[PDB]
């Protein structure tokens, strides 16, 4: 029954993510027309989320069957896409947080920067910089037939432990520590500065608006932390102990991966449906 | 007040005289005519270069090039068939309310909230476009302009007066003064022998350029009238007001002839234009869309809903092949 | 309006040279510019083209690789860098002003020319006649002819007529086969269907004696005719 | 009070006009609209071959 | 196809990029509309800043470019051209604080302020209203009471509370206290620190506009 539960979990996560991202990135081009930088950022984030979440059925079939029956023509591309659409999704969140911080805390200097041209340039640079991790995975994405059957796996060089730990440490440092610090600091300073504004104080409705803004920011930060921490912690634990395999270990691992993808699932609901422009366009 | 009652006596005499000639009721003469039907037009082009709300436009007699002005400080000349920008003129005061395009095609004119009409030389040597003259002397704000020749132009202003200029000298040749409110529109007759104006009095007057005298006065609206246009024959015209109503006047019968109103239109009209045969009447509204009327029956025949803000200008080519509409939306379409 | 060329003189074969064209009197940055050359006793021939904003450049097949065209907008100057000069490059070089929008008249003002001496699928435009004697007050006709239909699908036929008086640079008369350039008296008229054209001069006096050329602007490279000379 | 004199004079000027019946004017407008009905691309749409847009 | 139409297309693209650059350059300036009654303080405010139909003024303060439009030299129907200034960043309303005696004048100022505050186009823009000529108010307050203009005033005839009373009478004329803000400043003819007040008000307006654009508002 565990296999059925795992397959249903992967299927539901994949369907929800794909449906939400496609709907959001279609509604954008239908009604919003992509004229402001925030719409560009939202479209790019939804595209990256959909591309990242598309990979789930391959893992579902690999778990249900037990081998890689898709040939070597898909391993080097599937693993490359999976690793590549992870950094591209994180960096868009970081860029949106920095954009909001600059817009609220430096209103005069932000008149020069925040234009759709610079938004497009930064969006292009995001993929140009994610290629630096997309490409080595493409080169090293091998496929070695084990004693039982074939299984996708990355191999680097003779110092296997050195290179593997280097990749793990780099991914940890540049995808969990940096984004958390950046978003936390930026949103904290933004919320601190948003109390001196005359338009959000000295009344009841204004204080309600301030409470709503702070609540939504806290929700975004908590969602990121809760969705991304367990997988990294489990990988760190596994890379230091024997941890013999049981049913609990398998179920925990396949639930942690789903938790990791749940952030990509819930990104549109947090960023577009709660966007007041969308609520004013779907009224 | 012995001289302040002869005016009332003359008004009553005029009313009786023009009520003695009303026996037909045009809607009762066009009862056997067959209806036009349903008029369905699609957009063929969209012209997008303006970064603000456009306030005026005008076609060339070539029937291919047009000009448009917006609050972005630019008026730019388009090629309709390909949507290429032929010129883009940077103008000195950003508050422009009107445009004109010379019948020969050598000049354009502009004016607005700075009290001045500026004339630009398009077909010059040395490349660029230059300012030829700069006509000052009004005290209100330019509402409309219309070229007569390459050296004559009538202007309408919000200081209650109109005027006729000669462009090389720069002085007012004639001034027309009979209104009591702002003057908001203007229309030249087909032979440019006499024109008609519409003011915030809810009245319209018929002048003659060669003598500077008001010939007839037409009343019947209930609020400000924002638009005016001759019938193609040159023997009638139509108006549009804040009343949410247009209506057709007759120069020879000297009275109203028909009214074009709907029970669920409660909003003003910004512009008015006719068709090449004069059978159907276009009109722009603040409802973000413009209606098509059957001029001989008063029925509605269509709707042109493609804009997302007030339609502020509207025109029809001299060959009657297309219509162009501008709006505060900052775009302008071409409907065929 | 003035265009002045400089940078000519005697050169050795295999050497290099650089010509300049200093424009003063018009909006230089709005016009595309051409280089046209004329052999010592022969007809005109196109060389190179540099667009406005420098976004498009074309070269003749007999100079591609060796020549280079460029412009400096703030200085109002146009250059031509010549390398590997062979003896076939002896000619006089003109600087030509040309602007394109709907209804313009390109090729209207020509420079004055600088002479360079070197020590020792194209459309063919046919101008069969080579000389005609005329008398003042009469009417003369001149015929050109193309190897391909110059009429385009948008209704425009691209044929241009020039006039080069003895001792001066050429001068536009008619553009797109029926339009009269400004400043040209209404004696001249142009007509003709695709692949066969004609120029008519009615009541011609003196100062109309010279060589008449016929050029096509349907596609690059631009080609001229051999030239018809009117003598007195 | 010169404005009153000017208004009275101009009203007297306007009161002397030759007016025709409304039926005649309506007939003239209808006749023009009927005579020039064929030269109206907007009223009767033309084939797409002849349409420049 | 496109024989020498390609040159026309290239020209269109060049002038189009020039239009884009000009629009970007013009989208980073703050535009201010200067209203006021007849000769209240509007002339001296222009001198406090650095400095036919309408008169435009430019100045800079801390890397910000301003633009004041004065439309007081155009007498005609205001409702026929007042919609041109929709989208202006803020409005500056000048009131002469010493005109509570002459004639009535303060009631005309109140009527104008009420008409402009509650207009169909300025339902969102904030107001920066100055109260000019406080030294003359100092002089005149003791000689004559404030009950001449307000019959219902119940307080001492001292500046410190009469000024607050007048300010409150102006403040409580707007019907949307949760959408638009009013900034008051008792300026004078010297000690030019008014441009700092304008800078702070404009900065708050800019922050609010950025919040609306980002989707947080
Ligand atoms: C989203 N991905 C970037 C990872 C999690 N995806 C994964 O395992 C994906 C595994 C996978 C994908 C496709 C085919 C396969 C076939 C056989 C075996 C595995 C697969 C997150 C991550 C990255 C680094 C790290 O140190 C810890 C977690």
């Amino acid at each position: 029954v565990t296999a059925i539960t795992i397959m249903a979990l992967y299927s539901i996560v994949c369907v929800v993510g794909l449906f939400g991202n496609f709907l959001v990135m279609y509604v954008i081009v239908r009604y919003t027309k992509m004229k402001t930088a925030t719409n560009i950022y939202i479209f790019n984030l939804a595209l990256a989320d959909a591309l990242a979440t598309s990979t789930l059925p391959f893992q579902s079939v690999n778990y249900l069957m037990g081998t890689w029956p898709f040939g070597n023509i898909l391993c080097k591309i599937v693993i490359s896409i999976d690793y590549y659409n992870m950094f591209t999704s994180i960096f868009t969140l970081c860029t949106m947080s920095v954009d909001r911080y600059i817009a609220v805390c430096h209103p005069v200097k932000a008149l020069d920067f925040r234009t759709p041209r610079n938004a497009k340039i930064v969006n292009v640079c995001n993929w140009i910089l994610s290629s630096a991790i997309g490409l080595p995975v493409m080169f090293m994405a091998t496929t070695k037939y084990r004693q039982g059957s074939i299984d996708c796996t990355l191999t680097f060089s003779h110092p296997t432990w050195y290179w593997e730990n280097l990749l793990k440490i780099c991914v940890f440092i540049f995808a969990f520590i940096m984004p958390v610090l950046i978003i936390t600091v930026c949103y904290g300073l933004m919320i601190l500065r948003l109390k001196s504004v005359r338009m959000l104080s000295g009344s009841k409705e204004k204080d309600r608006n301030l409470r709503r803004i702070t609540r939504m920011v806290l929700v975004v930060v908590a969602v990121f932390i809760v969705c991304w921490t367990p997988i990294h912690i489990y990988v760190i634990i596994k890379a230091l102990i024997t941890i013999p395999e049981t049913t609990f270990q398998t179920v925990s691992w396949h639930f942690c991966i789903a938790l990791g993808y749940t952030n990509s699932c819930l990104n549109p609901v947090l960023y577009a449906f709660l966007d007041e422009n969308f609520k004013r366009c779907f009224r | 007040d012995q001289l302040r009652q002869e005016a009332e006596q003359l008004k009553n005499q005029i009313r009786d005289a023009r009520k003695a000639c009303a026996d037909a009721t045009l809607s009762q003469i066009t009862n056997n005519i067959d209806p036009v039907g349903r008029i369905q037009m699609r957009t063929r082009r969209t012209l997008r270069g303006h970064l603000a709300k456009i306030y005026a436009m005008h076609w060339g007699t070539d029937s291919r090039l047009l000009v448009s002005a917006s609050q972005d400080g630019k008026l730019i000349i388009w090629d309709s068939y390909t949507t290429n920008k032929v010129h883009a003129i940077p103008l000195r005061s950003s508050w422009v309310m009107t445009c004109a395009y010379a019948p020969s095609g050598n000049y354009v004119a502009c004016g607005g909230l700075d009290n001045i009409c500026s004339i630009y030389n398009l077909k010059t040597r040395e490349g660029n476009v230059r300012v030829s003259r700069e006509l000052a002397g009004h005290t209100g704000y330019l509402s409309c302009c219309r070229f007569l020749d390459d050296n004559q132009i009538v202007t309408s202003s919000g200081d209650t007066t109109c005027a006729l200029w000669d462009i090389e000298t720069g002085q007012q040749t004639t001034t027309f003064t009979g209104h009591t409110g702002d003057v908001m529109s203007l229309s030249l007759a087909p032979d440019t022998r006499l024109f008609v104006s519409g003011a915030c009095d809810a009245s319209a007057k018929l002048w003659d350029v060669r003598e500077g005298m008001c010939r007839q006065t037409f009343t019947g609206h209930e609020s400000d009238i924002n638009a005016i246009c001759f019938f193609p024959n040159g023997n009638a015209f139509a108006t549009g007001s804040d009343d949410a109503t247009c209506r057709l006047f007759d120069l020879r019968a000297d009275q109203e002839l028909m009214t074009y109103s709907h029970d669920n239109i409660i909003c003003g009209i910004t512009s008015v234009s006719f068709s090449k045969s004069g059978r159907l009447l276009l009109a722009g509204y603040d409802d973000f869309n413009c209606n098509v009327w059957d001029a001989l029956k008063a029925d509605r025949a269509g709707v042109l809903a493609g804009h997302d803000n007030r339609v502020s200008c509207l025109g029809v080519t001299d060959d009657g092949m297309a219509v162009a509409t501008g709006s505060w939306d900052s775009f302008l379409k071409i409907w065929n | 309006v003035q265009l002045v060329e400089s940078g000519g003189g005697l050169v050795q074969p295999g050497g290099s040279r650089k010509l300049s064209c200093s424009a003063s009197g018009f909006a230089f940055s709005s016009f595309g510019m051409h280089w046209v050359r004329q052999a010592p006793e022969k007809g005109l021939e196109w060389v190179a083209y540099i667009s406005s904003g420098s976004g498009t450049i074309y070269y003749a097949d007999t100079v591609k690789g060796r020549f280079t065209i460029s412009r400096d907008d703030p200085k109002n100057t146009l250059f031509l860098q010549m390398t590997s000069l062979r003896s076939e490059d002896t000619a006089m070089y003109y600087c030509v002003r040309s602007i394109y929008y709907y209804g313009s008249s390109p090729f209207d003002f020509w420079g004055q020319g600088t002479t360079l001496t070197v020590s020792s699928s194209d459309i063919v435009m046919t101008q069969a006649t080579s000389s005609v004697p005329v008398t003042p007050g009469e009417s003369v006709s001149i015929s050109c002819r193309s190897s391909k239909s110059l009429l385009h699908s948008n209704g425009n036929t691209y044929l241009y007529w020039f006039l080069q008086r003895p001792g001066q640079s050429p001068q536009l008369l008619i553009y797109r086969m029926s339009n009269l350039a400004s400043g040209v008296p209404d004696r001249f008229s142009g007509s003709g269907s695709g692949t066969a054209f004609t120029l008519t001069i009615s009541r011609l006096e003196a100062e109309d004696v010279g060589v008449y050329y016929c050029m096509q602007h349907l596609e690059y490279p631009l080609t001229f005719g051999a030239g018809t000379k009117l003598e007195l | 009070i010169a404005q009153a004199r000017k208004l009275v004079e101009q009203l007297k000027m306007e009161a002397n006009i030759d007016r025709i019946k409304v039926s005649k004017a309506a007939a003239d407008l209808m006749a023009y609209c009927e005579a020039h009905a064929k030269e109206d691309p907007l009223l009767t749409p033309v084939p797409a071959s002849e349409n420049p847009f | 196809l496109s024989a020498e139409d390609k040159a026309a297309v290239e020209r269109s693209k060049m002038i189009d990029r020039n239009l884009r650059e000009d629009g970007e350059k013009a989208a980073r300036e703050v535009k201010l509309l200067l209203l006021g009654a007849g000769e209240s303080g509007k002339s001296t405010i222009v001198k406090q800043m650095k400095i036919t139909g309408i008169v435009e003024t430019h100045f800079t303060f801390k890397d910000l470019h301003f633009k004041m439009f004065d439309v007081g030299g155009q007498r005609s129907e205001r409702k026929k051209w007042i919609h041109c200034f929709e989208g202006v960043t803020a409005i500056i309303f000048c009131v002469a604080l010493s005109d509570y005696d002459l004639v009535n004048r303060m009631h005309e100022s109140m009527k104008l302020f009420d008409s402009i505050c509650n207009n169909k186009w300025f339902t969102d823009t904030s107001i920066i209203l100055f109260l000019n000529k406080k030294d003359l108010f100092e002089e005149k307050i003791k000689k004559s009471p404030l009950t001449i203009c307000y019959p219902e005033y119940a307080g001492s005839n001292t500046y410190e509370e009469a000024a607050a009373y007048i300010q409150c009478q102006f403040e409580d004329l707007n019907k949307r206290k949760d959408t638009k803000e009013i900034y008051t400043h008792f300026t004078c003819a010297t000690d030019t620190k008014n441009v700092q007040f304008v800078f702070d008000a404009v900065t708050d307006v800019i922050i609010k506009n950025n919040l609306k654009d980002c989707g947080l508002f």
